[PDB]
RNA sequence: GUCUCCGUAGUGUAGGGUAUCACGUUCGCCUAACACGCGAAAGGUCCUCGGUUCGAAACCGGGCGGAAACACCA
RNA sequence: GUCUACGGCCAUACCACCCUGAACGCGCCCGAUCUCGUCUGAUCUCGGAAGCUAAGCAGGGUCGGGCCUGGUUAGUACUUGGAUGGGAGACCGCCUGGGAAUACCGGGUGCUGUAGGCUU
RNA sequence: GUUUUAAGCAGGAGGUGUCAGAAAAGUUACCACAGGGAUAACUGGCUUGUGGCGGCCAAGCGUUCAUAGCGACGUCGCUUUUUGAUCCUUCGAUGUCGGCUCUUCCUAUCAUUGUGAAGCAGAAUUCACCAAGCGUUGGAUUGUUCACCCACUAAUAGGGA
RNA sequence: GGGCGGUACACCUGUCAAACGGUAACGCAGGUGUCCUAAGGCGAGCUCAGGGAGGACAGAAACCUCCCGUGGAGCAGAAG
RNA sequence: CAGUUUUAUCCGGUAAAGCGAAUGAUUAGAGGUCUUGGGGCCGAAACGAUCUCAACCUAUUCUCAAACUUUAAAUGGGUAAGAAGCCCGGCUCGCUGGUGUGGAGCCGGGCGUGGAAUGCGAGUGCCUAGUGGGCCACUUUUGGUAAGCAGAACUGGCGCUGCGGGAUGAACCGAACGCCGGGUUAAGGCGCCCGAUGCCGACGCUCAUCAGACCCCAGAAAAGGUGUUGGUUGAUAUAGACAGCAGGAUGGUGGCCAUGGAAGUCGGAAUCCGCUAAGGAGUGUGUAACAACUCACCUGCCGAAUCAACUAGCCCUGAAAA
RNA sequence: GCUCUCCCACCCGGGGGGCGGGGCGGACUGUCCCCAGUGCGCCCCGGGCGGGUCGCGCCGUCGGGCCCGG
């Protein structure tokens, strides 16, 4: 029968990485945070006011508040079988933005510039992604020597 | 025979600290405090206004922050003086409140807010903190850094402070550690702020200096008496700083003449070269060694 | 069945900066000699090794020895 | 090339010993009437400017430590799945696919996305 | 209808440690009912630390000489005649300690039969092999299994069902 | 098995936990039923343990002074 | 929409590894000045000199870790994969503001090659029975000497369920059922019981006075063997070698000092080279001693071997019940 | 485009070397330097490697174009 806290098993997970100790770098909180990004959420040992619970240290969601310190956030769990979406209020600290969803809106604006460009050329150009084909038949240049015999060893006791 | 304290498992758990406090030049936990903005702003920059002395010089500088680095707006130095005559004693708090009122109406000649929004024209010495006007565009702020200088009870950079309200920014600010203010009974005058201000503390050393003994008024006052200043001369400016020379506040950053592009600066050995001093260093001490003995 | 003390001159035995009594026993003191009584001897791995210590036998265990204990309810 | 305020994990930017430093600059330096403070004008605060290159300064140096990246160690150690495969058991081979880390040997030693004054 | 009191609504406090919160000391060998092999006391099962038995290695003992007989510090196994551990089956009942009487069985052999080695001259004695057909007693004290002692003898070996 | 003996009967900290989270036994090593007008709330200013070299009585260890000094100290209690 | 995969993305501190890196544990030497002592030691003193044992500093070395860590895998955990999106005008605001700045919310218009792979009809809303005594295996794993013992995590089964095989059997291996004809297979099997080799089956090892014979499984070892079959490394092969029907071993000396008497036949530092195919002051018998003998090492006659070591495979001893 | 080795020369065919050789500026360190080693910038020449692309002719298909076309 183990204990309930607050912080159970959190010895090597709030910790700070080797070398990197000390005062927070004034990057992480001059950054802009809208309503509707997404949001990936790490815990941190310095600042112990607003820390996430335990359960949430790796997952992702979205915001639909923002206040004078923190953004509220929704996030979803997994108690016993069934799915919860819950929200949260997070300090700024804990939080940074997930580049998941840029490969995307990279894409969908390449796609449209190959769209716009060539269709008054009547072309016809491939927008779907498709997987990795099977290689190709191509041809191997042994230009002179022939291929060097490998030899298995024979066995001595290395130690 | 005492243990080396500064060893290779010294050097393996040692995280170096910020770079300007190597340098030590800043502090990160007065900055967090100044420069952050509260996220439901969205892109609202907060202004700060930077105060620096130098033994010899004044700088007063304009500039919110970005992830980029804090960026200048509006920059004001204190060797842009000697253009308006006032050549000698620089650095003194005449020069902090005639610096902060060049910055003052230099910005207010960089938005079009000159003839609105005055402030004080002439110099008395209490709170003028100035208010906004209703349908007229607002009125403009900017809070404070000062730094690594103790803000006790008379320092030069609150006359720099007192230039940029009275030229009229408006500023936050209380009357408790200016010139003046009595530690015992808490009141506070004004014309001992303004005998502060004009140079009269400065003058005094005209007599203090000149009769006393005449040997160090020639030890420490040979540069008033090279520009043939006196005592007396403690005067107005204001109205030159005020009319027009703001359409210059820049000066026209001068032209470049064409530089030749020379160094001066002994540049890297490279590779090849070390690789060639210790064969030139092993055959100089075995043609020294075998030869000799 | 195994847990609780404690081991120290020859005898037995008192107690973080020295190894101490009482008796055992050699020489010397009063006396008329005698007894009683008195004063100076020898005597020490304070159980055998390692650490705390500036200095530990008295602090710490691991260990070997002895004695005094305990095992209940078909 | 320098000064002001910075950015990024803040070391390719640190530490130790050497050396050259033009002009503008930064600084040690000259001092104690001015309600700035101390047991102490050294530190802090102010008023200054005769005089000069040690300076967290700036740049280069060390068959340097340190750090940052690359090979070796190694298809080794480990491992998801499977077998009426061995073996008395301990544990080890095979198919299937994933796959590390030191020692050791090499190269690098601040970019400045940065805005204002400035080797100009 | 008026004044006292009480009842009202809101917020703190007066505590329940068996801590989501009953107010509570014993015994029955005179004993009774409802049930349980979910849960003990016997046997039997799987296990073998403890008990019992047997190996390897070879520093020494053995007047001398490692191994005729013995074996230190170390190490590999079997046996269910000791005690433990566990709780699978039976509590709408499997009659629970010893002894008397009575058949059979195993061998890890005390004696007898046939044979080897000795620090075996003979006489005595210790050591091992094939081997369980045949034997292994009479008595005092104790409820005794166990013990202890007096005699005889070829020998007064050890156990299960 | 019951009993005598214990609290795993409400809580927290490391471990068992098999690289998110969750996870048992009378499994381990440990603690609690409090304390404080400051040991709470702001601001300025300083930097610790240990170590060296010295200095009258001063010794292993009193105080002073200089240098190295990434936490080796401290933060009321258990441990991170 | 998914108990799944791909392409982008962040998260984690386990197995391994590492002390020449911190936190703790630990072995042995090497250079130094003493950094200090207990004793030698010369000393009226010393870090003078000291043997040092010893700790001290520096470079090195042997092993370790659930409540220690620089690094750091495998499986695995969330998100995103276009119309609920993009892109253009414009409006309101009493919050935010230097500047219609900064946002949010609103009226409008325009844009479909449906923007990874594979498979499938989905969505919500009521009332409610039975159950809350659980068991086994593969791996992973804590206590315990161990258990057909006790206790947890991932999936799967018996319970709820039969069928062919394992002689027999609640769980193992095949496989899941309407009543029936024909064919073929799975795990398994084919001397007879007992359906199937009544093959001209193929290549080899093995003899037991206890042979031996198929997952869970009903039993057994360390050590041994000139029993045999393979193998491995160097040292003797037409270098008559590897056994023996074979021709013989001491004129100095009869060693030195030696035993009473010993010449090798007894004791001792020793152990040689001198016609020497041959030294040994004898491997040895003998004799009171020698005398007389043979031999280590060497000299004659014929047509292919030795020393250890893997227990390397099977076989045996090791190996005692009612 | 980058520039290692067959081999090339300083030196004893090889190691060392290679991208070499020529002219100019400035910098460089131990040695007394000569040295030679390097090395940046500027210019010229030689040398092979490496494919892209533009092109060529020739060989190579019981080839391809309703099995081109006369
Ligand atoms: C209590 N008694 C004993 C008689 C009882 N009525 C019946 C009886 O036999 N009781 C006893 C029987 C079993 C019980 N017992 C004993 C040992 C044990 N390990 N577990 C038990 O339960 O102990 C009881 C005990 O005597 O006290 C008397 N008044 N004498
Ligand atoms: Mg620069
Ligand atoms: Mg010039
Ligand atoms: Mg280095
Ligand atoms: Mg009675
Ligand atoms: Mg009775
Ligand atoms: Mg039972
Ligand atoms: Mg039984
Ligand atoms: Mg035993
Ligand atoms: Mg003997
Ligand atoms: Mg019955
Ligand atoms: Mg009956
Ligand atoms: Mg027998
Ligand atoms: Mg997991
Ligand atoms: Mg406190
Ligand atoms: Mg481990
Ligand atoms: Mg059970
Ligand atoms: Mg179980
Ligand atoms: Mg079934
Ligand atoms: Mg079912
Ligand atoms: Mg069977
Ligand atoms: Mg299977
Ligand atoms: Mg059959």
């Amino acid at each position: 029968t183990n204990t309930k806290g607050k912080r159970r098993g959190t010895r090597y997970m709030f910790s700070r990485p080797f070398r990197k100790h000390g005062v927070v770098p004034l990057a992480t909180y001059m950054r802009i945070y809208k309503k509707g990004d997404i949001v990936d959420i790490k815990g941190m040992g310095t600042v112990q006011k607003g820390m996430p619970h335990k359960c949430y240290h790796g997952k992702t969601g979205r915001v639909y508040n923002v206040t004078q310190h923190a953004v509220g956030i929704v996030v979803n769990k997994q108690v016993k079988g069934k799915i919860l979406a819950k929200r949260i209020n997070v300090r700024i600290e804990h939080i940074k933005h997930s580049k998941s969803r840029d490969s995307f809106l990279k894409r969908v604006k390449e796609n449209d510039q190959k769209k716009k460009e060539a269709k008054e050329k009547g072309t016809w150009v491939q927008l779907k992604r498709q997987p990795a084909p099977p290689r190709e038949a191509h041809f191997v240049r042994t230009n002179g020597k022939e291929p060097e015999l490998l030899e298995p060893i024979p066995y001595e006791f290395m130690a | 025979f005492v243990k080396v304290v500064k060893n290779k498992a010294y050097f393996k758990r040692y995280q170096v600290k910020f770079r300007r406090r190597r340098e030590g030049k800043t502090d990160y936990y007065a900055r967090k405090r100044l420069v952050i903005q509260d996220k439901n702003k969205y892109n609202t920059p907060k202004y700060r206004m930077i105060v620096r002395v130098t033994n010899r010089d004044i700088i007063c500088q304009i500039a919110y922050a970005r992830i980029e680095g804090d960026m200048i707006v509006c920059a004001a130095y204190a060797h842009e003086l000697p253009k308006y005559g006032v050549k000698v004693g620089l650095t003194n708090y005449a020069a902090a409140y005639c610096t902060g009122l060049l910055l003052a109406r230099r910005l207010l000649n960089r938005f079009g807010m000159d003839k609105i929004y005055e402030g004080q024209v002439e110099v008395t010495g209490d709170e003028y903190n100035v208010e906004s006007i209703d349908g007229q565009p607002g009125a403009f702020t900017c809070y404070l850094d000062a730094g690594l200088a103790r803000t006790t009870t008379g320092n030069k950079v609150f006359g720099a402070l007192k230039g940029a309200v009275d030229g009229g920014l408006s500023i936050p600010h209380s009357t408790k550690r200016f010139p003046g203010y009595d530690s015992e009974s808490k009141e506070f005058n004004a014309e001992v702020h303004r005998k502060h201000i004009m140079g009269q503390n400065v003058a005094d050393y005209m007599r203090y200096l000149m009769e006393e003994d005449e040997d160090a008024y020639k030890k420490q006052f040979s540069q008033y008496i090279k520009n043939n200043v006196t005592p007396d001369m403690m005067e107005e400016m204001y109205k030159k700083a005020h009319a027009a020379i703001r359409e210059n506040p820049v000066y026209e950053k001068k032209p470049k003449r064409e530089v030749k592009k020379k160094r001066w600066n002994r540049p890297k050995m490279s590779l090849a070269q070390k690789k060639d001093r210790v064969a030139q260093k092993k055959a100089s001490f075995l043609r020294a060694q075998e030869r000799a003995a």
